[PDB]
C-alpha cells in the first residue's frame, strides 16, 4: 500500500502547552496545480539579489501612478526608483499617498508633500489674514489620497481632514474636518476603497463617500453606516488592500486579534487557529509595530505580515482546502525575513531590507538572499499507523538549475515534538533533470510518526508529492 | 395649499448590509442597493423641503 | 414654469410580493422591498403635489 | 430659502440589467428593478425642478 | 472491529423525568481541527492564575476604546486596569458605557459618569431656570452609548432617553424622550448594534436609527419596523453582542425561555433541547438574575451564560454537527464556575471572580483555577451493542506539560444513569510525550453501554479520539 | 490497460527556472465536441491565403457599421475594403472610431476624421471669434464614438473630451472636458461599453453615463462609482470588447500583469500561471506595445493577444476544464504569427499582415499561411508510470483533404525538458479517409514520460484522441 502524504500543512504539538499547532512551511509556497499524482506542488520563495544601494533601512513604498514610477523612502532619504528626489526625517515607517500635483509622505506627525517641480510643502492651517476656517490639525498619523484631496487622520482622535482642491498644502477652506463618531474609537489608520474614504478605527471601520454638495460650509463627506464593519485594525500599518478589499489584523478591543478580510460590511477571518495563537503570542505594542502588505507574482496572491519576530504569508490562490499560511525567514536560525516593502516595478519585484541599507529585486532563478544560503522546511501531518513499517519515502523534485549539488535532510518524529536523526540526501544536482529523491528503509512506526524535510541551498526547491509505502 | 404642509412618511432609513443576500448580488449591485436607499432618503428630504418652500411662497402670496 | 405642470410618470405602483425571490431574500429584506415600493409611490405623489403648488404660486405671483 | 437652491445628488443613474442576478429574479421583478431605477431618476429630476420653481417663486415674492 | 466513539456530546437519561437528556462536557472545549483519525480534539478550558487583588466581587467589565484600557467595577470600587479611579455604590451587577468625555456606570437607577479629568457627574434634568424641556427620568435600568450620546432606559417603563451633545450630564435639550411602543412591553435592556439603538423589551426587540433632523424639538430617532424581532430577553443582562449580532435568552412571555441569535429581523435558536430544559429548570427571577457575555480566544467564539447554578458555554466554531454546548464548573463538586467578566486586554484575558475579591488572568499553560484542582468530564453517547465484548479502549492524549502525573478515571454505565466502578489510568506524566492512554478488557456489553472520563489535574487536558474494539 | 492522454494542455519544466509550466498547443484549437471516445478534438488554426495587395503593414481595422464595410489602415493609406479612400500619416498602430458623418482615425495625437463625402477634417478648438469655450486639447491617445460624439483622451493626462453634436470637427461648445479623477491615474485608453464611456486608466477603470442635462455648461457625463474597477490596462491597445465585456492586461501598477475580464464591476483573471509568467517575461515597454483583439468563427470565441514575441489565443468556448490558451506562430521556428487585425467581412475573415504589405482571408480548407508550411504542436501532460511499458500509441485523425501526404513527428521526453528521437508517421494522405495514425512499441517508461506531436503541412490537422496501451 502506497499512501500519499500532504506537505501543505504539518500537524504537531506545542511543547509549551501540549496544544496541537499547525506546522507551517518555511520559505515555501503551495501551488494548486495538478502534476503527476499530486494535485499541487511546493516551490521555494523567490530569492533576493541586490539591485542598488540606499542610505538607511526601508521605511515605505508605493507605486506613484501619476509619475509611473516606484517611490520608496529608505532611511533619511526619499527615492524615485534609482534616483534621489527628496529628504525625509524620522526613523520609523511612514505612510505615503500620491497625487497629480505632488507626492506626499506622512512623517513625524506632518503630511509632507514632495512636489514634482522640486519644492517641498508641509500641510498647515490657512493664514489668518486669508479669512478661511482655522482647524486644530494636531499630529498626522496616516494619509491617503482621493479625488485630488489628501485625507489624513489626527493622531489620538477620531477626526480627519481633507486638503483643498486649489491649494493642497492647506486643508479645505470651509469643510475640512470630519469625524468617525459612530463609536468612541480613535482613527488608527485611514485608507481608500473604491470612492470611499475608509477610516479604520480602534473598534469600528467606517466608510465615507462624497456628498457633492456645492454650498460653502456643507459637509463633503457623510458616513455610510451600511458598510460599517464592527472589527478594527490593531496597528497603524496593520492594513493593506487585498482581493478588491482590505485585509487587517483585529484590534484587541474586539477580542483576541486575528486576520480578517473586509467583505460587504462584514469581516471574515482567514487566520488558522495556529496563526491566531502566533499573533496572540506578541504583546499589544509589538503587534502595533507590525506592518502588512500584499504581493502578487505568477498565480499567487500573497498577504505578507511583518510581525516583529515572524513573517506570515497567506496565499489566497492555494487556499481551497483551507487558509494556507507560510512563514518566511532569513538565515539558518529563526531570524526575521529581511525582505520588506515589496512592489512590482517594470518586469522586476523590488523589495527593501529591514536590516541593511540596500534594496533588492526578487529573482526567480535562485532562492538565495543577497548570495546567502537559506533554509526551506516542509512538515507532514502526524498520522497514526500502529505496528506499520514504512520503506519507500519518495518526493519528486525538479532539478538541473542549481549551481551546486543540494542536500536534503530527512528526519522523522515520533512524539510530534522531538525529531530523530537526520539523513543526508542529494536532492538536486547541476545539469541533471532525471534525479530521483528517494529514501528506503525509513523504519517502523510504533504509534504515530511525522516527517520534516530540511533543505539548505542557494537554488530553488520544488517538491511536489510525498508518497510512502506502508507495509 | 394645506396638503403641502404635512411631510410624507418614509420607510426604513437604509439597507444595512445584513438583510441583503450578500452571497447572491454582485459587487456593483450590492453597492447599488445602499446607494438607492441613501438616494431615496435624499430625494425625500429634497421633496419635503420643496413642499415647505412652496407652501411658504403660497401663503405669503 | 410650464415644466412644473406635467407630472412625471411612475413605474408599477407596488411590488406584488409574489414575484420576489422569497427563497432568497430575508423576510426583513422582503419587508424593506415592499416598503421601498410604497415609499417611492408616496414620494412621487408628494413631489408631484409640490410641483403643482410651486406652479400655482408662480403663476399667481406673475 | 437658500436650501432650495442646491439640488440633491443622484446615485448611479440606472441598473445595467447585466449586474443584476438573472437566475434568481423573475421577468416581472427584472423589469421592476429597471423601472425603479428609471423612476428614481425621474423623481429626482422632478423634485429638483420643483425646488427650483419654489425658489424662484419665493425670491420673486420677497 | 474498531469503532470510534465521539466525545463531543453524550447521551443519557434524566433520573427525575426518564427523558433522554444530552450529557455535556465539563470544563472541556471541542476544537474542530483534523488530526490523526479524528475530525476534532477536546482541550480543557484555560486555567486561571491571580493577576492582582481587588475589593469586592466583580460587577462589570468593558473595554474603554477611547482610553485603550479595560475598566471593571469590583465591589464598591471602579478600576481602570491596575489602578483605582472612582467609587461605585450598590452591590449588584452594573452596566457600563464609555465615551470620549467620560466613562459611565449605571448603578442604583442612576447614570453615573466618571469623567477622565477626575470629576464625577450624575445624569439629571436640566436646571429649571435654563428653560429647556424637563422629563420624568425615573430610574435607570440599562445604558449604552452611540454618536456621543448616552442612551439609557427608564426602569419599569418602555421609555428611553439620550443625553445632550454639548453636555453629556443632562439629557437632550428638546428631544430626549423616546418610546418603544410597538407593544406594551417594558424595555428590559438597551444596547447598540451598528448605528441602531436596540431596545430589548419584554416581548419585542426594536431598532432605532438617527433621523438627522435639525429642527429643534424634532425626533432624532425613529423605530425601524423592518428590523423588529418578535422575541425578547429574559433579564436585564441576558444579552450580549455575538457574531456581529446579539444573543439573548428568550423571555417567558414568548414561551419557554431559550437561547436565540438575532439575524435579519428574526431569531434563530441555538439551544439544544437539553440546554432549554436546563434553562427551564430555573425560576423566572433566577433566570432574570442570569448574566451572559462573549469570549473569543484562538479559533473559539464562546458564548458564556452565567446562570445561578450552571455556567453554559456555546462554541460557535465547533458547531458544525450541531449546537455545541459545554458546562464550566469550579471544584470537585457542582459549584458554579468562579470566573466571570472575561475581557481580552493586551496579550492577556482577565476575568473577575464571583466569590473572592480578586481578578485573575487566563493562563493556557495550566488548567488549575487559582492553583486548585479542577474536574474535567467527557461523556460518550449510549450505543446499543448486544452480546458484544469490547476490549481495547484507547484515547489519544497530549502529555508532557504537567508538573505532576495525572490520573484518569474511566467508568461505564449500563442503564445510562448509574455508573460502575472507576478505574485509574495514568493520563499524563511530566516530560513524557509518547505515553499511550489505553485500557484493555473493558467488559461485555449486555444491552447498551456508555463511557465517562474523569480527570483531576492542575494541567491541561487534551483528548483527541476515543476508539473501542468491539468483538 | 488502455489509458487516454489529453492533448489540450501539456506539462513540462522550464529549464531556466525548473518550474512546472504548461506547454501550450501551437497553431491548434481545442473544440469541446463529443466524438468517438474523446470529449473533444484538436483542430489546426485556419490558414491564410492572400486576398489583395496593400501598401505598408496593418495598423488598424474596424467594421464601419454605418457604411456596412470594413475600414482598415495599412501603411500610410486608409482602405475601405478593396478601395482606397484617404491618406494616414504616422507609422504605429492607430485606434479608429466611426460615425454616421465620418470615419475617424486617431494618429499622431490628432483625431483625423475622414468624412464620407471625401473631405478630411481634424479635431481642433472652436474659432476664437465664435465665443465658445476653449480647451487645451493637447495630444490624442485613444478615441471612441457614442451617441454621435467622438470621445477621445488627452495624452499623458486623465482628461477626455467629446465633440459637439452639430459639428463633429470641434469639441463640445460648453461641456467638452471631463476628468477621471477618482485616482491620480492617466487615461491610458478609452472605450465604449453599452451606453457608458469607459476610461481605462493606469490604476482604475471608470464608467461615465449621459446625464441628459439640457442647461448650457452643465456636465453631460458623470462617473458611475458603482461600476468602477480597481484594475487597469497595461498598454493603450491592451483592451478589446469580449463576451459582452472588456478583456485587458493588468497594468504593472496593480501588480504582476495578467489577463482579466471585467464583470459587474470586478475583474476575474482568465490567465493561467504559465500565461502570467509569459506576460511577465516581457518588459513594461514591450508589454505596452502589445495589442489584443477578438475573433469569433464557428463556436470559438477567441481572444488574441499580439505580444512582441508571442501570440496567445484564449478560447472561451473550450474553457470548461480551465483557461484554454493556445500559441499562434508562423514558420518552422518561433517567429511571431504574421496574421493580425482579424475582422469578419461578409462570408470571409480578413486579416492584415505584420511583416508584409498584404491582406489575406482566413481559408478553412487549408492550414498554410500565404502558401507556406506551418508547424502544429501538441503536448501531452507528464504522467508518472514506473517500470511500465507502453506499446500502442494511436491518435484519431481526419484525412483526405490534403494535396500531399503529411508526416507526423512523434517524440517522447523523460526529463520533461529534452525530447528523444522523432519518428515519422504518415499522418495524412490525399483522398484517403480511413487511414489510422498509430505507432507500436513506444518503449519502456523508467520514471515518467510525456509525448509531443509535430506536424508540418499545408493541410488542416485534426487530432481527436490520444490513447496509449500501458502494460
Amino acid at each position: 500500500p502506497i499512501q500519499q502524504l500532504p506537505m501543505m500543512k504539518g500537524m504537531g504539538k506545542d511543547f509549551k502547552n501540549a496544544d496541537y499547532i499547525d506546522y507551517l512551511p518555511v520559505n515555501m509556497l503551495a501551488t494548486p496545480k495538478e502534476i503527476l499524482n499530486s494535485s499541487g506542488y511546493l516551490r521555494s520563495f523567490p530569492g533576493i539579489t541586490k539591485r542598488y544601494d540606499m542610505n538607511g533601512v526601508s521605511r515605505g513604498v508605493e507605486y506613484n501612478t501619476a509619475q509611473n514610477a516606484v517611490y520608496r523612502v529608505c532611511g533619511g532619504k526619499l527615492y524615485k526608483g534609482e534616483s534621489e528626489v527628496g529628504d525625509v526625517a524620522g526613523s520609523g515607517r511612514v505612510s505615503m499617498a500620491h497625487g497629480r500635483t505632488s507626492q506626499a509622505v506622512g512623517v513625524n506627525g506632518q503630511l509632507v508633500e514632495y512636489r514634482y517641480d522640486g519644492t517641498v510643502k508641509t500641510v498647515s492651517n490657512w493664514p489668518a489674514d486669508s479669512g478661511f476656517t482655522q482647524y486644530e490639525l494636531g499630529s498626522v498619523r496616516d494619509i491617503t489620497r482621493l479625488r485630488g484631496r489628501y485625507a489624513w487622520s489626527k493622531d489620538g482622535t477620531d477626526s480627519w481632514f481633507i486638503t483643498d482642491l486649489e491649494d493642497e498644502s492647506h486643508p479645505d477652506r470651509y469643510s475640512a474636518q470630519y469625524r468617525a463618531e459612530s463609536q468612541p474609537d480613535g482613527i488608527i489608520g485611514i485608507g481608500t476603497w473604491r470612492d470611499f474614504i475608509v477610516c479604520f478605527g480602534s473598534s469600528t471601520i467606517e466608510y465615507f463617500s462624497l456628498t457633492g454638495a456645492t454650498t460653502a460650509g456643507a459637509a463633503l463627506y457623510v458616513a455610510q453606516p451600511s458598510l460599517m464593519v464592527q472589527k478594527s485594525i490593531a496597528g497603524t500599518y496593520c492594513k493593506t488592500p487585498f482581493a478588491d478589499s482590505y485585509a487587517f489584523i483585529s484590534h484587541p478591543a474586539t477580542g483576541a486579534p486575528s486576520v480578517y478580510i473586509i467583505g460587504s460590511g462584514q469581516a471574515s477571518p482567514i487566520a488558522t487557529a495556529s496563526i491566531e495563537k502566533i499573533i496572540r503570542s506578541y504583546t499589544a505594542e509589538e503587534m502595533a509595530t507590525g506592518v502588512m502588505e500584499t504581493l502578487r507574482f505568477d498565480s499567487h496572491e500573497l498577504l505578507i505580515i511583518h510581525l516583529p519576530r515572524h513573517v506570515l504569508v497567506y496565499d489566497a490562490s492555494s487556499s481551497q482546502n483551507g487558509p494556507q499560511w507560510c512563514v518566511l525567514k532569513t538565515g539558518l536560525y529563526d531570524d526575521v525575513y529581511r525582505g520588506v516593502d515589496f512592489m512590482y516595478e517594470g518586469n522586476q519585484i523590488t523589495c527593501g531590507d529591514k536590516s541593511e541599507a540596500v534594496v533588492g529585486q526578487l529573482q526567480f532563478d535562485i532562492s538565495s538572499q543577497y548570495d546567502k544560503q537559506q533554509e526551506h522546511l516542509l512538515f507532514t501531518p502526524l498520522f497514526k499507523a500502529d505496528n506499520a513499517r514504512c520503506f519507500d519515502l519518495e518526493v519528486e523534485s525538479s532539478t538541473g538549475v542549481a549551481q551546486y549539488a543540494d542536500r536534503l535532510f530527512l528526519s522523522a518524529t515520533t512524539d510530534g515534538i522531538n525529531y530523530g536523526r537526520e539523513q543526508m540526501i542529494e536532492q538536486n544536482e547541476p545539469f541533471v533533470y532525471d534525479k530521483r529523491v528517494l529514501w528506503k528503509r525509513v523504519g517502523r512506526i510504533r504509534r504515530l510518526i511525522g516527517f520534516k524535510l530540511r533543505v539548505i541551498t542557494k537554488s530553488p526547491v520544488t517538491l511536489s508529492g510525498c508518497q510512502i509505502r506502508l507495509e | 395649499d394645506p396638503s403641502l404642509n404635512n411631510p410624507v412618511v418614509i420607510q426604513a432609513t437604509r439597507l444595512d448590509a445584513s438583510i441583503l443576500p450578500r452571497n447572491v448580488f454582485s459587487k456593483s449591485y450590492l453597492l447599488y442597493v445602499i446607494a438607492q436607499g441613501t438616494d431615496v432618503g435624499a430625494i425625500a428630504g429634497k421633496a419635503n423641503e420643496a413642499g415647505q418652500g412652496a407652501y411658504d411662497a403660497q401663503v405669503k402670496n
